[PDB]
């Protein structure tokens, strides 16, 4: 047996409405379940046997679906339903196993635009006898996604830099992310200008410290 | 009712490991199929298998180097060998109810429980703690009305941290980002907090027996 989930990631406006479809490689009749996992969370059952409401549900949940083909439609969306949806079917025997997620669905949830502030952090006094150094920027509470650049002494970096981005904000839609850029002791005292630029599309702010003061 | 996964841990490739479902409020009976459920990190779940608690069913990839048993009423096991990088993953349990067929076959109809996962890593490297350092703006400015300070929580393994401020007591403006698994294999991440007028990053590294509280102020 195989779940196919198409497409991977959908989105919609606050409030407009979303379709995850789910796929199956043989005819599974009814016995379709659908679910909702967000991240750090363990997974929870929206809707079971195709079209049958969890306790606790809302009905804007919409199974649907038989045999091959099946769907969950998502009326009315909030920021709390961005999450992660996966389909599930299952059966079991003496002689037969047939177990299966779907690969998953990710719902991006448009909210209202929102430009990131900036802030750079400079190593504590500590890291540089280490050896290695480390540069932390953030961008907060934004939407949409951005994207982020290092420059040390006007040079764009592009090696040594790790980015990480919360999950959307359960009543803003909006995101946080952190960028990380490291160096070695030696490289991080011989330079001495550090700038981290986060551009939203048009927009653009830009944070930096020297290595001296 | 609730479910309870215990065991995870960081073992090296080629080793067996044992994990426990233990269920609160509740025993496992004969209405319950108790499943192992995993997911890797930043990937889709993946059904490992199922006992009847009142004989075990596994999925073709597990069926032959993994079991699950039943010990009491209270707990169900998985037993993992020749575990590699692949078996990293999150292991849940979740309570299986199904639908029977007439012929002798069942139909998953839901799983309405799940315990919240115990973390399984297999790597080659040692357990290390975190190395923990303030986050403040650079010395070299002219302070504000209000200022964001952190703690960037640096090379440990394995995962999980945990970080709070002041021991709890604050919340309010906390941002606390994913973990990002580095080159070398080891974990790191930041929490941020935005307060007006010190303040006490804690942090606990369970598989270490780690707990490290820094105070951060701003350097003038």
């Amino acid at each position: 047996i195989k779940m196919t989930q198409t497409p991977s990631s959908v989105s919609a406006a606050v409030g407009g409405t979303v379709t995850v479809n789910c796929r199956a490689s043989e005819d599974i009749e009814s016995y379709l379940a659908w679910y909702q996992q967000k991240p750090g969370q363990p997974p929870k059952l929206l809707i079971y046997d195709t079209s049958k409401l969890a306790s606790g549900v809302p009905s804007r949940f919409k199974g649907s679906g038989s045999g091959t083909q099946f769907a969950l439609t998502i009326s009315g969306v909030q920021c709390d339903d961005a999450a992660t949806y996966y389909c599930l079917y299952g059966y079991i025997s003496s002689d037969r196993i047939d177990f299966g997620f779907g690969g998953g669905t990710e719902l991006v949830v448009k909210g209202d635009p929102v430009a990131p502030s900036v802030l750079i952090f400079p190593p504590a006094a500590d890291q540089v006898a280490t050896g290695t150094v480390t540069i932390v920027c953030v961008a907060n509470k934004y939407f949409p996604d951005v994207t982020v650049t290092w420059e040390v002494d006007g040079t764009t970096q592009t090696t040594g830099i790790e980015n990480s981005k919360t999950p959307q904000n359960s009543a803003d839609c909006t995101y946080n992310l952190s960028s990380t850029l490291t160096l070695t002791s030696t490289q991080y005292n011989s330079h001495k200008e550090y700038t981290c630029k986060v551009t939203q599309g048009t927009t653009s702010v830009v944070q930096s410290f020297n290595r001296g003061d | 009712q609730s479910l309870e996964e215990s065991g995870g841990d960081l073992v090296k490739p080629g080793a067996s490991l044992t994990l426990t479902c233990t269920a609160s409020g509740f025993s496992f009976g004969w209405n319950d199929y108790m499943s192992w459920v995993r997911q890797a990190p930043g990937k889709g779940l993946e059904w490992i298998g199922c006992i009847y608690a009142g004989s075990t069913y596994y999925a073709n990839w597990a069926k032959g180097r993994l079991t699950i048993s039943k010990t009491s009423s209270t707990a169900v096991t998985l037993q993992m060998t020749s575990l590699t990088a692949a078996d990293t993953a999150t292991y849940f349990c979740a309570r299986g109810a199904v639908t029977y067929d007439g012929l002798g076959g069942a139909y998953l109809k839901h799983f309405n429980l799940w315990g919240p996962g115990t973390l399984v890593t297999v790597s080659s490297g040692q357990p290390k703690a975190p190395s923990v350092f303030p986050l403040a703006p650079c010395c070299g400015d002219t302070p504000s009305s209000t200022v964001t300070l952190g703690c960037l929580v640096k090379g440990y393994l394995p995962e999980p941290v945990t970080v709070t401020w002041n021991s709890g007591t604050l919340t309010n403006g906390v941002r606390t980002f994913p973990s990002v698994r580095q080159s070398s294999g080891l974990y790191s991440l930041s929490s941020v907090v935005s307060v007006t007028s010190p303040v006490t990053c804690n942090v606990a590294h369970p598989a270490t027996n780690t707990k490290v509280d820094k105070t951060v102020a701003p350097s003038t």
